[PDB]
């Protein structure tokens, strides 16, 4: 419950701060850049701390199950409910999911030991090649 | 104490997105 | 310690600003005269509310001078500590008796008798400091002192603090 | 009209994107509540406290699915597949960012090298704030004033003000601030006359 | 082969309801012939068991108010693995089943009975039928960065930068 | 304050110029220097308004990227709200800026609620919001007041919650 | 004065450094990494949140 109870207060507050930035630009006149990004970061950096915390405690989150209230009579509130017990994604997320693994060409249930896994394999080397390579600039020239 | 309680933000007019399929017997 | 009070005080204007204007001679009166000021029975005048609802009462010129008295009361927020306080502050000055920690507005002075062993002095460490196996305590340190008491004078009020028992020192 | 299209865009935008993060803390918000009354009631939105008194989540046990080669290695290079796209939108945001940058930016070197090339040295110059913009503009002070002139009527304090139109410099005087337009030249061009 | 999670999978069977009707009698036959009711479940060996033989807080409440609730467990406290257990019911519209497995660990040194262990979750909402919280979560928060990005990029578009004033629009 | 000893002048109940009853009100560094860089700039633009009677920029002070930034425009409000006569409000303030632990007022009122949450008294909620400490049992040694008051769990909740809220510089 | 400009020009040579370095490794690496020694720390852990912080690195 620890975990699930600071997976709320942080929640609440990064929804206090949409409320925040929502009801700064719903105004008629809009205000100067520099509010905008002081809250445009705050808020962002603050959505960062929600995933980051989110993936800390996944476990707690996995171990609880859920269980509707002996008192809670769904007669009367089955639509309200259904409205939290459903969970599938907006359409235009799902078709660009569709989209983006045709544009990659990549698809993750029939992958074998092949010409995928020796592409896998030369595919490391570049990373800590450039990662070594910038270091070495880095340490070219005197930057202090 | 509380600063400000947070405004409802329930959206019922959301339509939902659940699949329908396994209704033929 | 931070905290919203009600507060008076008597200011006398002298007969030469004697005009429309007096509310304005007043208001920077009351502003330049209270604002940083400390009292032992309010401790530090930090700063003061509402300054545009500043409360007024008529005058009662004096007998022997003609200067008009007049009583101003407002809210203030003010800081003063209580026996037994624990605080955090910034270390100010390394002594072999001991050393001087800032909080707030104040300063609160700890002796050698009032720490554990552990912390031993080093002055060849630049600046001097006090080492310990686990904590480092030294200039612009967060340390937490327990203040012990208070001497309450016009214009300041100055601690002695303890840090004798255990989960003291540097944070 | 472009603008406010576009701005009416954004707004429900993300009026949608909070929507969904709202039932969010509405679903979390119980287990305090559950746990301690009094903390959890604030949470709640006023409707949620009326539906129902709060108590909803209870903590509960679930073994953890037994791990094998299956989901991990598919996942993970499931997401070296998402992460090779977020670099793909990375280089071509930062490529239209630069291009964009690289044209504006040029366009200012442009009127920078004519600002430049086209004024000369003349005369007493500073930064003032136009009574009407507000904003720090060039003037040059041409008046007789230091002179040794009484004359108290005229500063001779001329602001100057690149043309947009012909990208040229033309200066304006203080006192002449009525005639607004091109035919200042003549308008303001006076002389003195002798006849016999 | 594109498959819709059973979480997500809803049942309907009017030609059910129709015929025998919503209760607490035939909620488990009602759930028979749904594909969650897995056919590898000793209730489906009970049944079969019991046809040959024909031919030849709430839990404590739904216990002591049934007796074939009774004898479903001393039917099935001899089998043990995955089997279908009812979790709690209220009239006459809600129904929640408890998807949980069975060890009878008889082993020497524990004295426990048999390991109980949760394995899914179902509800039964009227006549239709549902069955993780984080997906959700994770599912809003991404959907919810997509449109903000979409919002950043617009307002960035609009955005316009001159040197004698700094940004404006 | 080890024993809750406030003496009258710093009662929990206050009677204030209106005569009801009021509950102390504490504040930490946060707090407070937020409250009086409010006040400053508030008298400021006060100031603005009367000198235009008798005869845009305020967005930057409040929004400061970094904390030389925010000590400078501290010397500029100093300068043109105090006039350099107060020294002891200078410390004061600088105190308050090096030593804030939270810079954004939703991030303060996130603290507030936290601590405020469970009815603790004002001068131990000042206190937990102006001290960090990594273990329940620190804070219960460093404030003998939470001594007998607080569970160990809340408060080893709550300590790490304040320390996950820290704003990074 | 200008000395202050000097320091303000440091940190931002510094900043351009150092961000310059971070979008690097983050590109490099942006192929997550499974290793299953303990000495290597890289958690995927939440599917789609990983590209929300991907974007998140790209936007900062």
């Amino acid at each position: 419950g620890q975990a699930l109870d600071a997976v709320r207060m942080r929640l609440a507050q990064l929804t206090h701060s949409l409320r925040r930035i929502r009801d700064e630009m719903s105004k008629a006149e809009l205000p100067q850049w520099y509010t905008l990004q002081s809250q445009l970061n705050v808020t962002l950096s603050q959505l960062v701390s929600v995933t980051s915390t989110l993936q800390h405690f996944q476990e707690t989150l996995d171990s609880t199950v859920v269980y509707p209230l002996p008192k809670f009579p769904t007669t009367s509130h089955e639509s309200l409910v259904t409205t939290l017990l459903r969970k599938k994604n907006i359409p235009e997320v799902d078709e660009w999911m569709k989209y983006v693994r045709e544009t990659s060409g990549v698809t993750t249930a029939l992958l074998k030991d092949e010409e995928i896994e020796k592409l896998l394999q030369q595919d490391r080397e570049i990373t800590n090649w450039a990662r070594t390579t910038f270091r070495n600039e880095y340490g070219k020239h005197d930057f202090k | 104490p509380s600063y400000s309680p947070t405004s409802p933000s329930y959206s019922p007019t959301s339509p939902s997105y659940s699949p329908t399929s396994p209704s033929y017997s | 310690m931070f905290f919203i009070k009600d507060l008076s005080l008597n200011i006398t204007l002298h007969p030469s600003f004697f005009g429309p204007r007096m509310k304005q001679y007043l208001k920077t009166k009351l502003l330049e005269e209270v604002e940083g000021s400390c009292t032992g029975k309010f401790g530090y005048i930090l700063c003061v509310l509402d300054y545009d609802n500043i409360d007024i009462q008529r005058g009662r010129i004096l007998p022997t001078d003609g200067s008009a008295e007049f009583n101003v009361k407002y809210r203030a927020v003010v800081f003063k500590p209580f026996k037994g306080e624990v605080v955090d502050g910034t270390v100010v000055s390394c002594s072999q008796h001991g050393f001087e920690v800032q909080v707030g507005p104040m300063k609160v002075f700890v002796t050698k008798h009032l720490m554990p062993q552990d912390l031993t002095f080093n002055a060849g460490s630049n600046p001097p400091s006090y080492q310990s196996s686990e904590d480092v305590i030294t200039i612009k340190s967060r340390i937490r002192v327990k203040i012990e008491g208070c001497i309450s004078q016009v214009s300041s009020i100055h601690a002695i603090g303890s840090i004798k028992e255990d989960y003291l020192g540097a944070i | 009209e472009q603008f406010v299209k576009r701005r009416r865009d954004m707004l429900e935008h993300i009026n949608l994107a909070m929507n969904e993060s709202s039932l969010a803390l509405e679903f979390v918000s119980l287990l305090l509540s559950s746990v301690k009354e009094s903390t959890g009631m604030s949470s709640m939105s006023p409707f949620l406290r009326k539906v129902v008194k709060p108590s909803s989540l209870n903590s509960d046990k679930i073994p953890y699915v037994a791990p094998t080669k299956k989901e991990y290695i598919e996942l993970d290079i499931l997401n070296k597949g998402w992460k090779l796209q977020s670099l793909n939108e990375s280089k071509d945001l930062l490529r239209a960012s630069f291009n964009k940058l690289s044209s504006i930016l040029q366009n200012e070197h442009d009127y920078w090298n004519k600002i430049m090339q086209s004024i000369s040295n003349k005369d007493v110059i500073f930064k003032i704030r136009d009574r009407t913009s507000g904003q720090k503009l060039l003037a040059i002070k041409y008046g007789y004033e230091d002179s040794g002139s009484t004359y108290k009527h005229d500063r001779g304090i001329a602001n100057i003000r690149n043309n947009i139109e012909s990208q040229n410099l033309d200066l304006i005087p203080h006192s002449s601030s009525v005639f607004k337009g091109t035919d200042f030249v003549h308008s303001v061009k006076k002389f003195l006359r002798v006849r016999i | 082969m594109n498959v819709t999670p059973l979480d997500e999978l809803q049942w309907k069977s009017p030609e059910w309801i129709q015929v025998f009707g919503l209760r607490t009698e035939n909620v488990l036959d009602y759930f028979a012939e749904s594909p969650f009711f897995d056919k590898t479940s000793n209730n489906q060996v009970i049944k079969m068991q019991r046809q040959f033989s024909q031919l030849n807080p709430a839990r404590r409440q739904i216990l002591f108010k049934y007796p074939m609730y009774m004898q479903l467990e001393e039917e099935l406290m001899k089998l043990d693995g995955t089997e279908y257990v009812l979790s709690s019911v209220r009239e006459p519209d809600f129904w929640v089943i408890r998807k949980q497995r069975r060890t009878n660990n008889s082993g020497v040194g524990s004295a426990k009975g048999p390991e109980i262990i949760p394995l899914q979750d179902y509800y039964i909402i009227g006549a239709n039928i549902y069955q993780t919280i984080f997906k959700i979560v994770q599912s809003r928060l991404m959907s919810t960065s997509y449109h903000l990005n979409s919002t950043l990029e617009s307002l960035y578009d609009l955005i316009e930068f001159q040197p004698s004033q700094g940004v404006h629009y | 304050a080890a024993t809750l000893q406030l003496g009258q002048e710093f009662q929990l109940k206050q009677i204030n110029h209106q005569g009801e009853e009021e509950e102390l009100i504490a504040l930490n560094l946060s707090e407070a220097r937020l409250v009086i860089k409010e006040a400053l700039v508030e008298r400021r633009r006060a100031f603005k308004r009367s000198q235009k009677k008798h005869k845009a920029d305020d967005d930057d002070f409040m929004h400061s990227e970094t904390r030389e930034k925010e000590l400078e425009s501290i010397d500029v409000l100093l300068e043109q709200t105090t006039g350099g006569n107060n020294k002891d409000l200078k410390n004061t303030m600088q105190y308050l800026t090096n030593f804030s632990r939270f810079r954004d007022q939703e991030t303060v009122g996130a603290v507030i609620q936290l601590l405020k949450s469970t009815g603790l008294h004002p001068f131990e909620v000042a206190q937990l919001g102006s001290l960090a400490c990594d273990t329940a049992d620190e804070a219960k040694t460093l404030i003998p007041s939470l001594n007998n008051k607080i569970s160990d769990d809340e408060l080893e909740r709550i300590l790490k919650e304040l320390s996950n809220l820290e704003t990074l510089y | 004065m200008s000395n202050q400009a000097l320091y303000e020009k440091l940190e931002q040579t510094r900043t351009i450094l150092s961000v310059k370095l971070a979008e690097l490794i983050n590109m490099t690496t942006i192929a997550d990494r499974n290793d299953d020694d303990e000495g290597s720390f890289a958690q995927e852990n939440s599917e789609l949140a990983v590209a929300t912080t991907s974007v998140m690195m790209v936007n900062n």
